[PDB]
């Protein structure tokens, strides 16, 4: 209940928000790499 | 879909919503100071 | 002026930085989806 | 023929501007911390 | 050492974590642009 | 074997993502010492 404890918990929640963002970026890599792979495997041979 | 990235994009949106709520909880704590 | 008030506002600024990053990632989804849609609409019908 | 089939210039520019706003907030945070 | 000094350094490290995320998003833009440019330059002329 | 070759940039993103994770770990470790 102390102000120090509250600031501590606030930072903890901020860090969890950053961890969620970190997970979202990891999946963004997957999304972009999936687009890359489809183009290279299914489209590029046609041209 | 040709290219189907629905699963991964849906997971990204879901993780962003969780991120937004953690920031909401953080500001809510700072408001009690 | 207090170190407690300094810490509090520092976290609020950090939280604002995270929110801007959240908006950036939401727009990265749109950019990727735009590439996906063009490929499926304009290119795929000719090769598959 | 015309530059950019796929044109995502506007959204990419928005992402850059939001990233710069984010960098600005981190500067404002580090500024305060350096005074502690 | 002090609790205030610990809180300060914790926020400092969180800010550095955000800065790394910021750099990663700048490179995600590079990746998307590379896919966009290849499709526009090497594939689009064939189908449109 | 990758027309489009973004392996270099995708690995750089992973590297920067790893650094972000380490900074968060350090932050939580400092908080845990309180």
């Amino acid at each position: 209940r102390s102000d120090i404890e509250k600031l501590k918990e606030a930072i903890r929640d901020t860090n969890k928000a950053v961890q969620s963002v970190q997970s979202s970026i990891g999946n963004l890599i997957v999304a972009i790499k999936s687009v890359q792979d489809y183009v290279n495997k299914e489209i590029v041979p046609s041209i | 879909d040709x290219i189907d990235i629905s699963i991964v994009l849906n997971k990204i949106k879901s993780q962003l919503e969780e991120s937004k709520e953690w920031i909401r909880r953080s500001n809510k704590i700072l408001d009690s100071i």
